């Protein structure tokens, strides 16, 4: 989940994007957040290959 | 015939009683500092001595007097109840941390130095120089009755 | 003042603890030689039958289990669990919860000092100060051994109070059936233990009420079909051999009584 | 343009994370999430060394 109070311990999404306007017609801001981990569950079937050339 | 017991005290939102929400961003109030998590000599077994609410200096070394006070440690990795970090760090390993500095309301009863001593007037005015409302008007300091 | 800094609420505490559970079996078997060629005891010439013996033994088993449960219930008041002959579940609640027994010693030989004013000053004050809020209609109750009660009643400072108390039939309305005596004075209820579970010369005080002060926990039986299914008050198994020569009766129940607030129980002792 | 930049940055971050995961390590350019999956699972890495000189 994003760190926003909306979804604390609620669910997950691939990409959160927010757009803000100050309501005073003088400023705006853009937000984006992500949180993920890439895991290779089986580090047994990936074999390195190094090559001596010339 | 031990009856195993676990316990906790306090939250994050009792050392920081309130914020000033800068519309333009969300990182205005905080500063990210880098400190040593596990003690420098103790094995990779010791729960470190970084209880939330300790006062740290400008370079992250824990404070010892009113001179070396810059911020209040509020990182999630040292909040009460967050104790699944035991072996994850080797001795001397050095990790980032989060301090709250500007535009904050601070509980005077929780602030302490690294040793355990409570904050004093000199430390209060030092912190209050950064624009922090250090206040002692707290309700809840007596439990149950006994 | 209107405009200045406000106040805050920043306190809390928590605890968590884990405990084990004991085990109590009981079983009996019946052979051919027990029933054949005998009468039923209270019917003269009618022949003996297996069903009557089975029912009588079931009744005996249930009575024994009820007696065990009644005995175990008292152990909670003393502040320790009940599990004889197995030092794996014998827990002392006072140290488990980090509390200590408040002791209100009463000297019955001091004629000039009212005994039931020492209790009022020491035990009832503390039990109310530490009672905590949200407790509705909790009445202070004093449970005492026979010797302690007899010493108390005979004390001259209380003879006048007792002689004017009815002590005739109210026991049937303040309670429902026990024949143990009752004395009620200065907003305190006194009762005499009749089962001998209170050591001679000792008495205990608890507040009653206070929802969730005592609890009983149950665990499944040691059987393959319910190893992790659920719990029940009392299991009864009846098996009759497939070869028509023997029958077996088994009973099973495992439970633990818990005193969640040992801080709120006062132990008393006195001279005689 | 800001949305386009943010989207492209997220896409390149995802691709780099995938590439780092394939090699057999996490991707956190912080120590709290650094892992070596071979060490984590306690396995061994095969080496199909090739000598193109021969």
């Amino acid at each position: 989940p994003s760190d926003t109070l909306r979804d604390a311990n609620q669910a997950a999404q691939e990409l959160y994007v927010f757009f803000k306007e100050s309501n005073y017609l003088r400023e705006a801001k853009i937000e984006s957040e992500t949180s993920f981990l890439t895991v290779n569950n089986r580090p047994e079937l990936v074999v390195k290959s190094t090559g001596k050339f010339t | 015939a031990k009856a195993h017991v676990a316990t906790l005290e306090g939250n994050y939102s009792d050392i920081v009683l309130g914020r000033v929400v800068a519309f333009g961003d969300t990182g205005w109030n905080f500063k990210e500092v880098d400190m040593t998590f596990i003690a420098d000599d103790a094995d990779a077994d010791s729960k470190t001595t970084l209880f939330a609410g300790v006062l740290v200096g400008e370079d992250g070394t824990p404070a010892t007097a009113a001179a070396g006070v810059f911020g209040v440690l509020v990182d999630r990795k040292v909040l009460p109840g967050v104790d699944h970090y035991i072996g994850v760090f080797e001795p001397g390993e050095k990790v980032p941390m989060v301090l709250a500095v500007r535009g904050l309301t601070l509980n005077q009863l929780k602030l302490k130095y690294a040793d355990g001593t409570a904050i004093d007037a000199a430390g209060i005015q030092a912190l209050e120089a950064q624009g922090n409302q250090v206040t002692d008007k707290i309700v809840g300091t007596q439990f149950i009755g006994s | 003042q209107r405009g200045g800094v406000r106040q805050h609420l920043a306190n809390d505490r928590k605890k968590i603890v884990n405990l084990n559970i004991p085990f109590f079996p009981l079983d009996r078997s019946i052979d051919r030689a027990d029933i054949q060629n005998f009468r039923e005891f209270g019917t003269e010439n009618a022949p003996a039958t297996v069903d009557a013996e089975v029912q009588r033994h079931m009744a005996r088993i249930r009575r024994s289990h009820a007696i065990l449960k009644s005995k175990a219930m008292y152990a909670a008041l003393k502040g320790t669990s009940w599990s004889p002959d197995d030092p794996v579940s014998d827990y002392n609640y006072y140290d488990v919860w980090g509390a200590t027994q408040t002791t209100a010693d009463v000297d019955f030989t001091k004629l000039g000092v009212d005994p039931i004013e020492v209790l009022e000053a020491e035990a009832r004050a503390h039990i109310i100060d530490w009672a905590g809020d949200n407790g509705d209609n909790y009445e202070i109750v004093v449970l005492a051994s026979r010797q302690w009660f007899s010493a108390l009643i005979a004390h001259p400072q209380v003879t006048g109070a007792y002689s004017q108390y009815p002590s005739t039939q109210e026991i049937l309305r303040r309670r429902l059936n026990a024949n143990n005596r009752i004395f009620e004075h200065k907003n305190i209820l006194f009762i005499e233990d009749i089962s001998g579970n209170i050591p001679a010369g000792e008495a205990y005080i608890f507040p009653r009420g206070i929802s969730r002060m005592f609890e009983i926990y149950y665990a499944p039986s040691d059987t393959l079909r319910d190893a992790n299914q659920a719990a029940q008050e009392l299991y009864v198994f009846f098996k009759e051999s497939n070869y028509l020569r023997e029958a077996k009766i088994e009973s099973e129940t495992s439970f633990l009584t818990v005193n969640n607030r040992p801080e709120l129980v006062v132990k008393s002792t006195g001279k005689f």
